[PDB]
């Protein structure tokens, strides 16, 4: 009779049929992913059409249900999650225009063709052309020309579509009762109805400012170190006191600096950490790799994998007999079913990726009994944060030697420690300032505080001081350089990377504290320690049924994200950087430009 | 079967708790609210039966399990059903017990 029971019945029924419908859709998707066939194309076409229609119909049906302040904070989150119709709140013509613009940008990004004037007909695309051209060759002129040509051929046409896309998203968020699209995206972290733990949308911005103001010192220290190294390499093209060029960062857009580790290696003669020779000697396969993974997670106490995964999933590539994608993906079929897309190779990298994915599946059945919509994290960050904490647990030298892959006689040395910490800092720590800056720029653009005539000028200015990098070629108002990025064109937020990194470092410190480890944090190992596994499972079992702040506070006891674990992790690196950069200039000048004469 | 064994049905929307050993077979239309639905089975009025299909790909803990329960009672009546006897093989021409 009462609306409470009505909502309960609606949610129960929706879960009951949505679990099987999503199982059907995911099995069609997997049959495609291991067998790329046209009938499978029709399969996910029909599956997605039916799923979208069904969810939209029940969203419209539940849009009328009264919200009579229902207790237990259980049906609420579900109904506010399913009540976001999206593009149907406004006229369907605008939704079709939005879909057309999305398709246009996706197709143009997938066809961002650039060709040289020497051979206009014979040229390479973005993938894997520029990646291999500039990830291996170090030709300054060629890299600069390729970067400039890519920007010219993308942004000059992508500027309008991006402008009306931002306008459409902002006005839809206003129709969705939001200040802008950025505030809509920040609404994922919003917590309401939990007194003493509610989180506001501006609280996230203030806290990210607070974290960045202590993240910075390591950032300019590594920036000074890489500037000195590149001056030693290329002094005639890079000023020792100015900002770096943006075309020598290893990747198109400054996401990672790992490609520059070889050029900036402190010791290029010491042997690197690698057991690929051990893999060749012992002929370990994916079966064995997942066997030691199951041993790892039995040692921590967590239930081992379901056998149906063993006799149902694919672990070895089938060759060219059937078409499949080699990109690592973990698929939650539902009903206790989980699958993997990978093309396994005999190396440490595939070892790490396989463990990362399988621990993703582990975290996924950590909340297996949870209802359908709650079979996820409170944000898009718990999944990869868990993946990275277990990756760091498996990557410690103690685990490497103990499992017999590395003989104890090799052990470890200070130079190897410096190399490993430098790789970790370049791969993970370096990404944070750039992602934060671009997310802040996107937030300002959505808020409308950035006029359309100031877009690229403020982009490059924030590059100059906030990021510390300059463009060597001037650009005019026709460009759309911010839209060059992958997920910008795919319309995906980037603060997930920063949140995931902070979460992974915090949980690494908390787990090592639970393991009572002393000394360096990178040497910390969690193997055969039941208390840490149980403490982690205590919150892993809840999933997203509780606010993210509450889940975070379960093990660390802290209400807010902190960078203290990162500083404790990189303190030896910080001391080494301080010792090395005593005679190295610190700071960057924004006014300096490579094109100045 | 590989496609789906949607041949079993099970109720989840009974008004109250079912009495033990009670049959409640009825093709009625459950109601969720105050409007007296007249069998339209549309909004806020759902069919009490839900899909109960199964597939071989399902993992442990969700695959179908056939279950049987045997009911016993001790009301006063002549013996009807009971177990057999030990039946030791016969021995002859010796002082034994029977
Ligand atoms: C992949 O699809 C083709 C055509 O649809 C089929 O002949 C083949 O058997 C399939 N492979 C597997 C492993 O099912
Ligand atoms: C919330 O509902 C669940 C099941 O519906 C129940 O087990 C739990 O006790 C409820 N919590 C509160 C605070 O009412
Ligand atoms: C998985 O754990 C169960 C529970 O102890 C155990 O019986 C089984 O042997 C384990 N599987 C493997 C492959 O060790
Ligand atoms: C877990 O137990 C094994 C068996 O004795 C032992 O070799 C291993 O060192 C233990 N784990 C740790 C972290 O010491
Ligand atoms: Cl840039
Ligand atoms: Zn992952």
């Amino acid at each position: 009779s009462t609306i409470e029971e009505q909502a309960k019945t609606f949610l129960d029924k929706f879960n009951h049929e949505a679990e099987d419908l999503f199982y059907q859709s995911s099995l069609a998707s997997w049959n495609y992913n291991t067998n790329i066939t046209e009938e499978n194309v029709q399969n996910m076409n029909n599956a997605g059409d039916k799923w979208s229609a069904f969810l939209k119909e029940q969203s419209t049906l539940a849009q009328m249900y009264p919200l009579q302040e229902i207790q237990n904070l259980t049906v609420k989150l579900q109904l506010q999650a399913l009540q976001q119709n999206g593009s149907s709140v406004l006229s369907e013509d605008k939704s079709k225009r939005l879909n057309t613009i999305l398709n246009t940008m996706s197709t143009i990004y997938s066809t961002g063709k650039v060709c040289n004037p020497d051979n206009p007909q014979e040229c390479l695309l973005l993938e894997p052309g520029l990646n291999e051209i500039m990830a291996n060759s170090l030709d300054y002129n060629e890299r600069l020309w390729a970067w400039e040509s890519w920007r010219s051929e993308v942004g000059k046409q992508l500027r309008p579509l991006y402008e009306e896309y931002v306008v459409l998203k902002n006005e839809m968020a206003r129709a969705n009762h939001y200040e802008d699209y950025g505030d809509y995206w920040r609404g994922d972290y919003e917590v309401n109805g939990v007194d003493g733990y509610d989180y506001s949308r501006g609280q996230l911005i203030e806290d990210v400012e607070h974290t960045f103001e202590e993240i910075k010192p390591l950032y300019e220290h590594l920036h000074a170190y890489v500037r000195a190294k590149l001056m030693n390499a290329y002094p005639s093209y890079i000023s020792p006191i100015g900002c770096l060029p943006a075309h020598l960062l290893g990747d198109m857009w400054g996401r990672f600096w790992t490609n520059l580790y070889s050029l900036t290696v402190p010791f290029g003669q010491k042997p690197n950490i690698d057991v690929t020779d051990a893999m060749v000697d012992q002929a370990w396969d994916a079966q064995r790799i997942f066997k030691e993974a199951e041993k790892f997670f039995v040692s921590v106490g967590l239930p081992n994998m379901t056998q149906g995964f063993w006799e149902n999933s694919m672990l070895t590539d089938p060759g060219n007999v059937q078409k499949a994608v080699c990109h690592p993906t973990a698929w939650d079929l539902g009903k206790g079913d989980f699958r993997i897309l990978m093309c396994t190779k005999v190396t440490m990298d595939d070892f790490l990726t396989a463990h990362h994915e399988m621990g993703h599946i582990q975290y996924d059945m950590a909340y297996a009994a949870q209802p359908f919509l709650l079979r996820n994290g409170a944000n898009e960050g718990f999944h990869e944060a868990v993946g990275e904490i277990m990756s760091l647990s498996a990557a410690t030298p103690k685990h490497l030697k103990s499992i017999g892959l590395l003989s104890p006689d090799f052990q470890e040395d200070n130079e190897t420690e410096i190399n490993f910490l430098l790789k970790q800092a370049l791969t993970i720590v370096g990404t944070l300032p750039f992602t934060y800056m671009l997310e802040k720029w996107r937030w300002m653009v959505f808020k409308g505080e950035i006029p359309k005539d100031q877009w690229m000028k403020k982009w490059w200015e924030m590059k100059r001081e906030i990021v510390g990098v300059v463009e060597p070629v001037p650009h005019d108002e026709t460009y759309c350089d911010p839209a060059s990025l992958f997920h910008v064109s795919n319309d995906y937020s980037f603060i997930r990377y920063y949140t995931r990194t902070l979460y992974q470092f915090q949980f690494q410190e908390a787990l090592c504290q639970a393991a009572k480890h002393e000394g360096p944090l990178h040497k910390c190992d969690i193997s055969n320690s039941t208390e840490a596994g149980q403490k982690l499972f205590n919150m892993l079992r809840l999933g997203k049924s509780e606010p993210w702040t509450l889940a975070l506070e379960n093990v660390v006891g802290a209400k807010n994200m902190n960078v203290r674990p990162l500083l404790n992790y990189f303190e030896p690196l910080f001391t080494w950087l301080k010792d090395q950069n005593k005679n190295s200039f610190v700071g960057w000048s924004t006014d300096w430009s490579p094109y100045a004469d | 079967k590989v496609s789906g064994n949607y041949n079993y049905l099970y109720r989840l929307f009974r008004k109250s708790k079912l009495k033990p050993f009670e049959r409640d077979i009825s093709t009625e239309i459950y109601q969720a609210g105050n409007k007296p639905c007249n069998g339209v089975a549309g909004f806020n009025c759902y069919f009490p039966l839900q899909s109960y299909g199964f597939r071989p790909t399902y993992g442990v803990g969700h695959q179908p399990y056939r279950v049987v329960v045997l009911s016993f009672e001790l009301l006063h009546a002549p013996a009807t059903v009971c177990g057999p006897k030990k039946s030791t093989n016969l021995v002859k021409n010796k002082c034994v017990n029977f």
